[PDB]
RNA sequence: UCCUAAAAGGUAACGGAGGCGCCCAAAGGUCCCCUCAGGCGGGACGGAAAUCCGCCGGAGAGCGCAAGGGUAGAAGGGGGC
RNA sequence: GCGACACACGUGCUACAAUGCCCACUACAAAGCGAUGCCACCCGGCAACGGGGAGCUAAUCGCAAAAAGGUGGGCCCAGUUCGGAUUGGGGUCUGCAACCCGACCCCAUGAAGCCGGAAUCGCUAGUAAUCGCGGAUCAGCCAUGCCGCGGUGAAUACGU
């Protein structure tokens, strides 16, 4: 695996801080990150140019992982959908890739955001896990104004091994999350 | 992973306006940035750019104490 | 607005029944014709009872309305809309 | 969004683009242009990157603008509106303020014109 | 333009002076 | 619209009501009734209604006098009437030869 | 198809309720893989309900279409040939 | 209070832009007004203005700059370097007093509006169009009005 200063920062710095702030008993105890599933809802490119590979290009090349569609599970009226209409991305990272993407989301993308004072402290699960909204994709620095057509969002969830909101938020504030509270 | 489908993640340099760099991996091996997590406002401890104001209102008038009493 | 070589108005005999009831002990109800006042911060506090050229609006006075005038509180047109 | 949250007109006079931030006018364009001796009629799209950290820094960090501008000025209307002024009832109804005729025209704050 | 306040031509409109029409 | 006027008089909503409706029969010849502005007044001997009207085709002037309002309302629109039905049909006389 | 039908089958009335006169070239054969509806919590535009994550959830979903029976230890969802 | 505001009508001002907008420099008027009045000139200030201070019962001195124009430079067809409404903040002056309800200066905001339906107004030569200046009332000013003054300077009239 590479070498990374989000992950050698976590094993070093934020594991024992953990374990001293929580009386952990055994190594495994110790909240870890599992997986950043990263979703863009879309769904506006139902009927229009449902050709939405300028969004997955936009991801693969943000992610460095070529996303997945997502498709409706059934036919709604009011929302102009068909069953089986691709509506969304999703792509999975996790591990070396998952450390990258956080490495360069908490170096350079929620710094870049319009009126950015820090991310909801409410925004965690209750088991332990954290969710987040971006309203645009120039946020992150591998898109540039020229090469983007449309603002489009996306959603990032974060699962993490820990069991409260509160193990949750100490790993992950530790690792460098801004909170705005 | 599946070959031939992911855009090939490599050595990458970000730079900062501030002077900050940033030893990483992306697709586009150096790419700079107008703002980083190390010079953001919200970050660095409190550094309100421009108003660090006070309100400043309403007390702060005090043009003047001259009326009588 | 008015000039800073002159001083912030008051029509004296406002400020000095505001005065009097800061020695003694605020507050009671000031009755008064003075829209041209400014507020001051010594009024802070009190209760007056401005003139609209019908009633006498009681008016409280707060931290956040220092520089304004009294008559701005107790305004002047009774107007519901239309319809 | 390079300077300062927005993106400024490439193509255009940098005194020119730089009107184009919330919060700065013809005045404060030829003040960020003198306070870093960069030259008025050059193109955005010809800006040195060195140039552009030293008006962004100086821009930045003197007046405030875009959304730290709108909610004051937002905030300013609020306390206007809840100490009870008469300028806040202008703002609360929706009516002029500033000592205008409202028998006829005074259109752009009632918006157009609603038909009985 | 007449109506400029911040022109030349908008202070001659009026009739005053300041700093785009000094005297 | 439609503007009226009361000179030295009082009158409510539901009497300026009746003034739109008796204008309505001047709607019949289906022509273009240009701000038709209506003026109602108070002499010593009884009501007085004026009415200045343009039409495409001209303008109408008239006067109605009488005791009753409403009475001097209708030789208004009588007279309103005769001198639109004048502007309508006075080009059709001189067709031949 | 269900009830009437009286716990095998069958059982009438101008008795109570509904459907059929099609469809599918995959909605067929086989091999391999996958498991719902719903409730709670979290999440840019995004909402009761679009897509994402977590936890609960034996089947209340699904199975072209009426009803009943059956059904996830598949008959349901996806792919290969 | 006459300054209201779901609306409606008349008269106007400013615009919708390149025969144009902005900046700098430089020319050419007439008629009026001016003794708690007009203010030269100096200085403080980005400025409005403030503090000094000479002249002028005024063909003497002052308002005073005339503007379009001329020269040079920028803008390059965009809701824009068009338009300057509306609103936030900071000042100046008059006045006993600018909340309702004054004008002006400065920073910021930078709307409607891409030449206008039915209909309709003005003007026959120094006229229309366009450009500026003065005065009455007046402490100040809501004057884009009114009454006067000149600068540039057309088109068209077959005919009833
Ligand atoms: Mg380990
Ligand atoms: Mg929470
Ligand atoms: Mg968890
Ligand atoms: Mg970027
Ligand atoms: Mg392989
Ligand atoms: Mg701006
Ligand atoms: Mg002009
Ligand atoms: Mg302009
Ligand atoms: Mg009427
Ligand atoms: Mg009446
Ligand atoms: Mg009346
Ligand atoms: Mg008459
Ligand atoms: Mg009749
Ligand atoms: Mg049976
Ligand atoms: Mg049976
Ligand atoms: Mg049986
Ligand atoms: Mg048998
Ligand atoms: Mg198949
Ligand atoms: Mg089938
Ligand atoms: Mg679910
Ligand atoms: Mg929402
Ligand atoms: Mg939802
Ligand atoms: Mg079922
Ligand atoms: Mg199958
Ligand atoms: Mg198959
Ligand atoms: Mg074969
Ligand atoms: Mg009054
Ligand atoms: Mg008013
Ligand atoms: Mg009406
Ligand atoms: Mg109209
Ligand atoms: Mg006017
Ligand atoms: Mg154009
Ligand atoms: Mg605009
Ligand atoms: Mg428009
Ligand atoms: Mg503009
Ligand atoms: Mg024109
Ligand atoms: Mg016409
Ligand atoms: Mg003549
Ligand atoms: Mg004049
Ligand atoms: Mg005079
Ligand atoms: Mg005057
Ligand atoms: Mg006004
Ligand atoms: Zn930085």
């Amino acid at each position: 695996p590479l070498d990374l200063a989000l992950k050698r920062k976590y094993y070093e710095e934020v594991r024992p801080e953990l374990i001293r702030r929580f009386g952990y008993q055994n190594v495994w105890e110790v909240p870890r990150l599992e997986k950043v599933v990263i979703n863009q809802g879309l769904g506006e490119a139902k009927e229009d140019a449902r050709i939405l590979e300028k969004a997955a290009q936009e991801l693969a090349l943000i992610t460095g992982q070529k996303p997945a569609v997502t498709r409706a599970k059934k036919s709604i009226s009011n929302f102009k959908l068909r069953k089986g209409m691709p509506i969304g991305l999703r792509v999975t990272l996790r591990r070396d890739r998952m450390w990258i993407f956080l490495e360069k989301l908490l170096n350079v993308a929620l710094p870049r955001i319009r009126d950015f004072r820090g991310l909801n402290p409410n925004s965690f699960d209750g088991r332990g896990n954290y969710n987040l909204g971006l309203r645009e994709q120039l946020i992150f620095p591998e898109i540039t104004y020229d090469m983007v057509d449309a603002l489009r969002g996306m959603d990032i969830a974060v699962v993490t091994t820990a069991e409260t909101d509160e193990e949750a938020r100490a790993l992950l504030e530790l690792l460098g999350f801004p909170f705005r509270k | 992973m599946k070959e031939g489908i992911h855009p090939k993640l490599v050595p990458a340099r970000i730079i900062c306006g501030c002077g900050n760099v940033i030893e990483t991996y992306s697709t586009k091996p150096e790419i700079y940035v107008e703002v980083c997590s190390k010079c953001h406002p919200f970050y660095t401890g409190q550094q309100r750019f421009v108003d660090t104001e006070g309100r400043v209102e309403r007390f702060q008038r005090r043009y003047g104490d001259s009326y009588r009493k | 607005p008015r000039s800073l070589k002159k001083g912030v108005f008051v029509d004296d005999h406002l400020l000095e029944k505001v005065l009097e009831l800061n020695a003694k002990g605020e507050k009671r109800l000031i009755k008064t014709w003075s829209r041209r006042s400014t507020i001051v911060p010594e009024m802070v506090g009190h209760t007056i009872a401005v003139y609209n050229g019908k009633q006498h609006v009681p008016v409280y006075i707060t931290e956040n309305m220092v520089g304004h005038k009294l008559g701005e509180f107790a305004p002047t047109r009774t107007y519901r809309g239309h319809g | 969004a390079r300077i300062a949250g927005v993106e400024i007109p490439r193509n255009k006079r940098v005194d020119v683009a730089l009107t184009y931030i919330y919060g700065i006018g013809k005045a404060r364009a030829k003040e960020a242009l003198e306070k870093t001796g960069i030259n008025p009629a050059t193109r955005v799209k010809d800006l040195t990157e060195a140039e552009v950290v030293r008006l962004r820094e100086y821009v930045e960090n003197t007046w405030k603008l875009e959304g730290e501008l709108r909610a004051e000025v937002a905030a300013n209307i609020k306390r206007l509106m809840d100490i009870g002024c008469y300028r806040g009832l202008r703002h609360r109804r929706g009516l002029p303020v500033r000592g205008q005729r409202t028998r006829t025209n005074a259109r752009t704050r009632k918006g157009p014109r609603k038909t009985v | 333009g007449k109506g400029d306040r911040r022109t030349r031509r908008g202070k001659i409109w009026r009739g005053t002076y300041g700093k785009y029409r000094p005297r | 619209t439609m503007n009226i006027t009361s000179k030295q008089m009082e009158i409510t909503p539901a009497i300026r009501q009746h003034v739109a409706d008796r204008l309505a029969k001047l709607e019949k010849w289906q022509t273009h009734l240009i701000n038709p502005h209506i003026i109602l007044s108070k002499e010593p001997q009884g009501f007085v209604a004026d009415a200045t009207i343009n039409t495409p085709n001209g303008v109408l002037v008239a006067s109605g006098k009488h005791e009753d309002m409403y009475t001097a309302i209708n030789e208004l629109i009588n007279k309103l009437e005769r001198q639109l039905n004048k502007l309508q049909h006075k080009g059709e006389a001189r067709r031949a030869a």
